[PDB]
């Protein structure tokens, strides 16, 4: 109800727009006692429109295509979420 | 930055053997997404650096089934199983999982092979030089293995070795061998002062040096 | 396919600065990172920029920070690498790379304060026996580094060795062999064939028996 | 709550991931109930980073800039349809 | 400086399929909408294909759909256009637009079941003032289009290269041009042309008589 | 689709005058945000369109003051204040504001210039068409004005009519003048059965018709 972000089931979703190397995402989300959305939790919801090609917890982004890479995704940044216990 | 330690500094394999590169990072190469990013560049002279291996064992296209990486958190290790002629540059580790990609100290291979004696060849100074007010003696050393050579220049049977310029060539990539080229340098003036001019040059194929020379009049 | 051209790179003098061009085609530009490397005389290699897929950010190593920057074209597909204040450490090898698995082909920077010098050619004809002729060219005196060579205009290549240049004071020295039948040789006319870009140099000599 | 998408202050936003003209993005939004976003409405709050290069009412893409070189009218993007919630 | 170049175009056979190019640079391909869009002898423009920016939808005029196809190459930056079950309306110059704001020079296609024949070149000279006129006769050929110039392009003030004319599923061109006597004889004028739908490229060069 | 309608088909204005055309959509252009996607674009013959006006009024970089365009829902107009050389070809207007682009039927810009008489030119069959055994006469006037000019062919004092080929150039762009070509194409043989070859041309510029003939004997 006071989710600056995406609500889904007990969990807030916020958004940062501000383009990182999935090491940098991790660490800031970290540091806000939050985490990276999960490749599992997020797919097959709604959620998949607006975190598809930011990372995930695994580091790799969020996909619907989970195609076999000729770009070292560990060299590339990516907006990100970070995810929290709301209710 | 992420260190990157190869061993050793330079490779010396006769072709038909087995040789073997070592690579160790300072941290754990492996990436969150299960994935391990180390890689095999392989760079020849005069020419840019070409992946031979991605992924720790994945080959790319071409390269041959003599390759093999093996190798999980610091340790890491490139075997080519029979080292080839065409297999001489240098070898690089690089790290990919932790920005930025950062490379090993290379290792360059050298081919052993069965010895070959050099193809000398003795050149007088050029018509042109002698115009211009210098003087510059020259003699090939072609086609030879090993590497290890010596050369002495003899202004009328008297050693010099002041102005004296070596230089080797990259090993031939088809038949393993190296080239040398001396060059011994003097003034117009000095140059027509003397006669004999002698090129001698020691190898192992032989306890007998290979003589070559000139006399300036005789021509 | 995929293809990547560097350009710029020659003799700047310490403190200097230059502007390095890397032209790519085969690929959407803007959907990767490129890494600017460098490959120093000792033949080590080193990153000295990188910009990230989507050009969002720019990254440079410690040594190289606060001297190099790296511009970029969405327009032509070019990527920029603008270095100043250039130190003795900067000489090198210069190549742009899409990941390392795509290298371009490199552009050599020489960071010295001496001076431009053109290059001397001179023919080397044996001394006034056998079926195997070897002839020669002597490149003497010229600063910086790289000389093109050939023969007969690229038409003659095999039995040819190309010996690399040495130092002895400012001045570069570089000679090649070139081995033919003592049928060729002196019945078609054999030429030496160099060039030095940095002097705006390329002169030919013909090889004439004694 | 029940809100598959966006919620602010009585509102929620449901994102159309299908790329469409404006013509069509505002078509389908009405025959949802619904309308496309409000420039004024979400500039200066945080659905601009969710909404930025999607349709607004008006006929242009919500940006943060007011700029241009292209016909928008011919173009394609993402939208939201706002329907009023609680 | 945006550029865009039409390719393909040949004579096409009433049912034939044709596949066009339009190359392009100075500008990043996906960021742009592009249209397809055709010159009819009649001289109206007809939009026959679009594809949106960054590739998402693509879209037919009725006349032109289910036969129609806009391909794509995202690496090559390079834009498609397949036709096929040709009709004799298709006929025209097809153009590649980045918006009514950059239009390329365009590329023939011709709709006939008439056969490609090559140019006769003829080379016209005065019989036996101050300024001397020179022609320059092509005849018999099929289909459009030509090029000719006048000593390969260096000279090209004073030219008037006429618009063809059929007469019986046959082309006829004729091209003029003026110097004055000082010039001619004296200097070669060399009449240079190209039917490239016929690999044709002869050059004639005028003698006087 | 959004049908465009202009008026008139064919302009046809001296230098230095006013010029207008008008163009009327089936729809209004006025788009949801304000703006209304009108543009005016100028082909030249040979040439690709270019575009001169965009929104209905404001004129794209180079363009002179002169063209001027206006007008808001279903109904605009293109003016030309003073109307010069380099203005001719076909002016188009195309709405941007409906999906897809459509196009007006187009406005052809004909000159009205100064009289000019044309310089007329005869060519006898070369040696070489006159081997396949046909014989065709080429005339050529140029640079005239008026576009209408009438011209016959006389062999051996009468009209001939039978294989004439016309072709007249577009309007010079720079002195917006008009040239012809024609073509009389016969067998050989009966080239051969004749000796005098006239190009008669009646212009407006001159009373007399411009008569350019040649005798077959005359080499």
């Amino acid at each position: 109800e006071s989710c600056n972000g995406l609500y889904y089931q007990g969990s807030c979703y916020i958004l940062h727009s501000d383009y990182q190397m999935f090491s940098d995402a991790a660490a800031n989300c970290t540091a806000e006692s939050s985490t990276l959305p999960n490749k599992s939790d997020v797919m097959i919801t709604w959620l998949i429109d607006y975190v598809e090609d930011t990372w995930g917890s695994d580091g790799n982004p969020i996909t619907k295509t989970t195609s076999d890479q000729d770009s070292d995704v560990s060299q590339e940044v990516r907006k990100y979420f970070c995810v929290k216990t709301m209710n | 930055d992420v260190v990157m330690t190869q061993t050793p500094l330079t490779l010396s394999v006769t072709i038909g053997q087995p040789a073997s590169i070592s690579c160790k990072s300072s941290q754990s190469l492996l990436y969150s997404n299960g994935k391990t990013y180390l890689n095999w560049l392989l760079q020849r002279p005069g020419q840019s650096p070409k992946r031979l291996i991605y992924l720790v064992s994945k080959l790319d296209s071409g390269v041959p089934d003599r390759f093999t990486g093996s190798g999980s958190g610091t340790d890491f290790t490139l075997k080519i199983s029979r080292v080839e002629a065409e297999d001489l540059g240098i070898y690089y580790c690089v790290q990919g999982t932790h920005f930025p990609y950062t490379f090993g100290g290379g290792t360059k291979l050298e081919i052993k092979r069965a010895d070959a004696a050099p193809t000398v060849s003795i050149f007088p100074p050029s018509s042109e030089q002698l115009t211009s007010g210098g003087a510059s003696v020259v003699c090939f050393l072609n086609n030879f293995y090993p590497k290890d050579i010596n050369v002495k220049w003899k202004i009328d049977g008297s050693e010099r070795q002041n102005g004296v310029l070596n230089s080797w060539t990259d090993q031939d990539s088809k038949d393993s061998t190296y080239s040398m080229s001396s060059t011994l340098t003097l003034t117009k003036d000095e140059y027509e002062r003397h006669n004999s001019y002698t090129c001698e040059a020691t190898h192992k194929t032989s306890t007998s040096p290979i003589v070559k020379s000139f006399n300036r009049n005789e021509c | 396919e995929v293809k990547l051209v560097e350009s710029g790179g020659g003799l700047v003098q310490p403190g200097g600065s230059l502007k390095l061009s890397c032209a790519t085609s085969g690929f959407t530009f803007s959907d990767y990172y490129i890494y600017w490397v460098r490959q120093t005389p000792e033949k080590r290699l080193e990153w000295v920029a990188y910009i990230s897929n989507g050009g969002y950010k720019t990254y440079y190593p410690d040594t190289v920070k606060g001297r190099f920057t790296i511009s970029r074209d969405n327009a032509k597909n070019i990527l920029y690498l603008q270095m100043s204040r250039l130190k003795s450490e900067d000489t090198g090898i210069y190549y742009c790379a899409r990941g390392m698995d795509y290298w371009g082909q490199g552009t050599s920077v020489t960071v010295s304060s001496a001076k431009t010098t053109a290059p001397s050619v001179y023919p080397l004809a044996p001394v006034c026996t056998g079926s195997s002729v070897t002839l020669g060219c002597l490149v003497k005196g010229y600063f910086p580094e790289p000389v093109t060579l050939t023969w007969n205009s690229g038409s003659l290549s095999s039995g040819v060795h190309t010996f690399p240049a040495v130092l002895q004071s400012d001045l570069y020295t570089l000679s090649s062999s070139v081995t033919v039948t003592s049928s060729t040789w002196p019945s078609q006319s054999i030429t030496c064939n160099v060039a030095h870009p940095a002097s705006s140099t390329k002169v030919d000599k013909k090889i004439e028996p004694r």
